[PDB]
RNA sequence: GCACGGAGGCGAAGAACCAUGGAUUUCCGAAUGAGAAUCUCUAACAAUUGCUUCGCGCAAUGAGGAACCCCGAGAACUGAAACAUCUCAGUAUCGGGAGGAACAGAAAACGCAAUGUGAUGUCGUUAGUAACCGCGAGUGAACGCGAUACAGCCCAAACC
RNA sequence: AUACAGGGUGACAACCCCGUACUCGAGACCAGUACGACGUGCGGUAGUGCCAGAGUAGCGGGGGUUGGAUAUCCCUCGCGA
RNA sequence: GCUUUACUGCAGGCUGUCGCUGAG
């Protein structure tokens, strides 16, 4: 949602792999939030932020990085 | 000593495993041999055309 | 004029007269120390190589096998049968020991094809074949206008399903007439009665 | 007994198997765990 | 490629190693080593890792106890997350 | 998604969905660095081969697939109102192997004997005929003919 | 209505919805086949005993197998143009 | 299933012969 294709084309490499680090974190502070049991939730990110890794994951080896 | 219940209780031994190759609890352990797909045996896939009425 | 083949061919038709008597009785010490597939860089027998489809080429090998002399090697029955089902003894085997010389060398070689065969004597306990065996895989082989055709994939393992000379002539297919009722196109077919 | 890295892993997926269908599960399939085992009744594999 | 730190393992028990012990609990990959979860939470978090317990759980998991040195605190640390 | 929930989210930056192509594709598995009940230990075409720059450098094999197909191994119950030859049957089952189909195949053929036919399968027929057989029970073709489809070539040697 | 096949829709539906007839498009198979074209060069006379596949053809002992009977096919031992 | 100088066969052992197998 938020994250498009073409802004993810748009980005450097070296953007990309900071891009990823940072949606990693994210990820990770969500899943730290839901395994304390934390409501502050959005059922619809946490899911987001998967397929946007998978993206710019796609996207990087469709550039050569 | 009765072959029945009483000689039951001795039964303890681990022999017929989950097997690495098909999943099937079939791998003896002391043997290392599958009596299921026939892992440890042979490369070929254990097979037989008696499991399976003659005609079909 | 003849052909310096001619003259293997024709030392080869008494194999135990003449100079080829004495080099038998010396090689065969030998051979009888080798193992059961040997590999040999020329052929013995030139001529019938030649002949067969050999030529001093890439990708073609020839494996000499000797096997067991004698009739079937089998076990006596464990359960019940009827007089006739209980022989054992004069019972022999439905492929000729050049036949199963042919596959012997064939699995020796797993990639390797083969192509023809034929004998090179015995002794009172062995008799040994040498096998021509082609690589499909070499380019020299796939240019080859004589040979290119045992590189399709319907040839592969031809030994082992008597496509080979040795396997049409023990499956009863010389003959194109009388004779050839139960063996054409293949003994299966017929039920297994040739 | 003593049980390897992967026994273990299996007898947990076991374990979690034996869980129950979740309740809205009922609801939006507007109306049982089939594979329900129990450790005494039953017998696992291995 | 897996990732080393799967989550903060967040129960009665952990909170008392976090503030009795100053050690942090992990669900981590079950194919990383001591080090490697050191290594990883001290990339993550800006600690210093002294001692690491690891135990493969009967949940397929890899359950990691993380000890902090007093220069950091776990107490701080967990809770900015 | 099946699946009619709650919450929340995505979609006009044209999502869902469909077709084609691509990306990702854990471990065990022929399973191939060594070992192991799907894990572990210290760079790997393990093993067998061909070529070879003689270095795993370039390659092949391995295992699977409903049956079909080809090459090998090969019963007994049963029938004969017993039973041994015979039968059941080259069946069941086993070993090996290929393909999309296999196998066969351009006559040292046939032998309606001819002034005739003209590679090979297969189908119909020839025919339960010829032949076999405790001449018992039973077993059982072919040439030809009508069809289907058609297609004919390459070496060895001579001489170089 | 070149559409009265079938299904769905709160009951017996050509005309409510999907389809159906007609027409049209793409992929796969036929097939890298047929056709076409490139190159090669078919065939005939006379002379010449230059060449033309061996454990073979064939025979015998022992087995199996076959409708194969003296006259099937194969294996095996021995002999062998 | 078992027995034996029941019927018929089959392994196996002994023995001759041929091949392996040559020179005086
Ligand atoms: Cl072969
Ligand atoms: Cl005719
Ligand atoms: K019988
Ligand atoms: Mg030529
Ligand atoms: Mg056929
Ligand atoms: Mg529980
Ligand atoms: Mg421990
Ligand atoms: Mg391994
Ligand atoms: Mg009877
Ligand atoms: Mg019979
Ligand atoms: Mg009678
Ligand atoms: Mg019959
Ligand atoms: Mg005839
Ligand atoms: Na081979
Ligand atoms: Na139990
Ligand atoms: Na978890
Ligand atoms: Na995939
Ligand atoms: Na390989
Ligand atoms: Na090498
Ligand atoms: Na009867
Ligand atoms: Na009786
Ligand atoms: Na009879
Ligand atoms: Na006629
Ligand atoms: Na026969
Ligand atoms: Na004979
Ligand atoms: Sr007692
Ligand atoms: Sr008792
Ligand atoms: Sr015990
Ligand atoms: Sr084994
Ligand atoms: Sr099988
Ligand atoms: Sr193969
Ligand atoms: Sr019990
Ligand atoms: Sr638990
Ligand atoms: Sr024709
Ligand atoms: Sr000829």
């Amino acid at each position: 949602t938020v994250l498009h294709v073409q802004e993810i084309r748009d980005m450097t490499p070296a953007e990309r792999e900071a891009e990823l680090d940072d949606l990693k974190t994210e990820l990770l502070n969500a899943r730290a939030v839901q395994a304390a049991g934390g409501a502050p939730e959005n059922p619809g990110r946490i899911k987001e932020l998967r397929k946007a890794i998978a993206r710019i994951k796609t996207i990087q080896g469709e550039e050569g990085d | 000593t009765g072959a029945g219940t009483p000689s039951q209780g001795k039964k303890n031994t681990t022999t017929h495993t989950k097997c690495r190759r098909c999943g099937e609890k079939s791998y003896h352990t002391k043997k290392k041999v599958c009596s299921s797909c026939g892992f440890g045996k042979s490369a070929k896939r254990r097979d037989y055309e008696w499991q399976s009425k003659a005609g079909e | 004029a003849r052909s310096a083949y001619s003259y293997i061919r024709d030392a080869w038709e008494n194999p135990g007269d003449g100079q080829l008597a004495e080099l038998q009785w010396q090689r065969q010490q030998e051979w009888r120390n080798e193992g059961a597939v040997e590999r040999i860089e020329r052929p013995t027998r030139l001529d019938k190589a030649r002949s067969q489809g050999y030529k001093a080429k890439q990708g073609v090998i020839v494996a000499r096998v000797s096997v067991r002399k004698g009739s079937a090697r089998k076990r006596r029955h464990k359960a019940g049968r009827r007089s006739k089902r209980q022989g054992v003894t004069r019972i022999t085997r439905r492929k000729d020991i050049q036949r199963v010389a042919e596959e012997r060398a064939s699995r020796t070689f797993p990639n390797l094809r083969v192509l023809n065969s034929y004998s090179v004597g015995q002794d009172g306990r062995q008799k040994w074949h040498e096998v021509i065996l082609i690589d499909p895989n070499h380019p020299a082989i796939q240019n080859d206008d004589d040979l290119s055709w045992i590189c399709a994939d319907d040839q592969a393992d031809r030994v082992f399903r008597g496509l080979t000379g040795a396997g049409r002539r023990n499956r009863g297919l010389s003959g194109k007439g009388k004779g050839s009722e139960k063996t054409r196109p293949s003994l299966r077919s017929n039920g297994g009665k040739a | 007994g003593k049980k390897s890295k992967a026994t273990k892993k299996r007898l947990a997926k076991l374990d979690n198997q034996n869980s129950r269908v979740p309740a809205w599960v009922m609801l939006k399939t507007d109306r049982r765990n089939h594979k329900r085992r129990h450790w005494r009744r039953n017998d696992t594999d291995e | 490629s897996w990732d080393v730190i799967k989550h903060p393992h967040v129960t009665e028990k952990a909170m008392n190693d976090m503030d009795f012990q100053n050690k942090l609990q992990f669900a981590v990959d079950d194919r990383a080593s001591k080090g490697e979860v050191a290594d990883a939470v001290e990339e993550q978090y800006d600690v210093t890792v002294e001692q690491v317990n690891t135990q493969n759980t009967m949940d397929g998991e890899k359950k990691a106890v993380v000890r902090l040195s007093e220069d950091d605190d776990a107490q701080e640390v967990a809770s900015r997350i």
